[PDB]
């Protein structure tokens, strides 16, 4: 993990895999996040770099804290960035992993 | 055995197949580019069991349809057994009309080519294959015979695979980390 | 590819697992002849993504075990590391207790023998093989990386499979066809 | 296949793969059984022997007429025989074939 804890757009984060929210966890962090946010964790995002050098941004766990701040209409999220490669998210994604740029 | 492998380009077949006209033609899988395949073994035309799993994939067509996805059957029948075979009554233990195309594979050659040859006797195994539009294999399902697939498994392996798929279409992020964009 | 064939004798592994109650103990699929067997490959611990999977089986063992069934997973972390993913709170990504074995294949040996090796990536496809109380295989069943299993498809396969082979516990009819038999006018 | 129609005991039936039954589609070849018999066709019989010259019966088709015979409590049950080997059985079962004696 990058050492500190980055606000990481909303709009930039690629959810690839299916989750099931239960929108009763849902709330229940969206209240949460009002009232002190210091005490839901932030989620880890890979940070992948494209063959000619963009940045890729994925997340594949915190379902129910992404769809809460969402609901909140946040700019960012707090996350833990993970600085990871191509050969790293073709065990999430297989044969569509893209062919990322 | 066979050269079916996860993450590869599907093997290749040309084949005589009944389409659901009743006409012949020669197809093969590369035809298919661009859309999803479900292509699916059966050991053999006009047993005494009736063909409940092909007429369910049939019956269900539009289902994979709304999935730009094309069902594919075969056997290593001839495709005038094929066409017999749809052209008898289901009461008679037949197949009756079909929405899906069936090739035939009498050289054995697309069922050793997919693992699901039965060598001994000469006949594939239940398989099913889940290809997607750029003619990658992306899932292997093979039943031993007493045993048929479910239409609705299927149908949930193929909008999975083609959720994943839909999100990779993806361009780069124009954000980036720095000290500016660590939370206050 | 691999030496899983349908009809024929499953593999046989030896391998370190982690039992349900923590312990490490050696183990046979060969162990488990008399009972039916779901053995299930998934490629990494610890990754990113919850093993919302492993414990959708773990969670219904009981299930399995209603038809005298006998769940196994499989990956090729070791079984230190299977333990410790045990022993991580799912709020953590981890897998918490779990009510089957976990076997380790660190030589990629079994999955290379069950022929659901990633060989770029050193690592297990989504495997699933259905092997009977015979130790004969009646299942394959693989997926690519990103898609997981079903239980209930599983379940439904080992219940069809039992069904036709409780079938087959026949004895000699016991009547003769001739012209006898004949059906009357 | 065998040339007359034989009145096969039901209970002498192996039927070893599950069928689905329309109690609708039951109830009306009961009554038509009863009004007509003519009319409903023989199901289909596949006479296998055993290594040591056991005789098995085995039905794989005729589920309804099968369950409507059953349910008008007859003994035997109209059929084609159709002399099969063990080699013919193992297409329908395959490792679920029994070793018949
Ligand atoms: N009100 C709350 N409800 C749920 N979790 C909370 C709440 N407040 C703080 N948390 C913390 O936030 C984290 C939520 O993690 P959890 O694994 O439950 O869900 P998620 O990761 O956001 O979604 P999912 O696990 O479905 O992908 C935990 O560390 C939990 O302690
Ligand atoms: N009342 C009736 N209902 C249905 N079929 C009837 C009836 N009377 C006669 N028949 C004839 O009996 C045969 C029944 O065949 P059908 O394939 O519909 O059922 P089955 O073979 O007994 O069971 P299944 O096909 O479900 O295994 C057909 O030839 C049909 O024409
Ligand atoms: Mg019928
Ligand atoms: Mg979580």
């Amino acid at each position: 993990r990058i050492a500190a804890v980055h606000c990481v757009p909303l709009s930039v984060l690629i959810r690839p895999l299916p989750s099931v929210l239960d929108p009763a966890k849902v709330q229940s962090l969206v209240d949460t996040i009002r009232e002190d946010p210091d005490s839901v964790p932030p989620i880890d995002v890979l940070w992948i770099k494209g063959a000619q050098g963009g940045d890729y941004f994925y997340s594949f766990g915190g379902a129910h804290r992404y769809a809460a701040y969402q609901q909140l209409q946040r700019e960012t999220i707090p996350a833990k960035l993970v600085q990871s490669t191509l050969s790293d998210l073709r065990v999430y994604l297989g044969a569509s992993t893209p062919d990322l740029q | 055995s066979g050269n079916a492998k996860i993450g590869h380009p599907a093997p290749n077949f040309k084949a005589t197949a009944v389409m659901p006209d009743g006409q012949f033609k020669d197809i093969s899988l590369s035809d298919y580019k661009g859309k999803y395949v479900v292509f699916f073994f059966y050991p053999l035309d006009f047993t005494f069991v009736d063909p409940t799993e092909i007429i369910a994939f049939s019956d269900r067509a539009e289902e994979f349809k709304k999935l730009n996805s094309q069902v594919i059957g075969a056997s290593v029948d001839s495709h005038f057994e094929h066409l017999e075979w749809v052209n008898t009554p289901k009461k008679q233990g037949g197949l009756g009309p079909m929405n899906i195309p069936l090739v035939s594979d009498p050289k054995r050659t697309i069922a050793q080519d997919y693992g699901v040859l039965k060598a001994d006797e000469g006949i594939s195994f239940r398989g099913l294959f889940i290809i997607d539009d750029k003619g990658i294999l992306r899932q292997i399902t093979v039943n031993d015979l007493p045993v048929g697939r479910s239409v609705d498994e299927t149908l949930r392996l193929v909008q999975a695979f083609q959720f994943t798929d839909k999100h990779g279409e993806v361009s780069p992020a124009g954000w980036k980390p720095g000290s500016d964009t660590i939370c206050p």
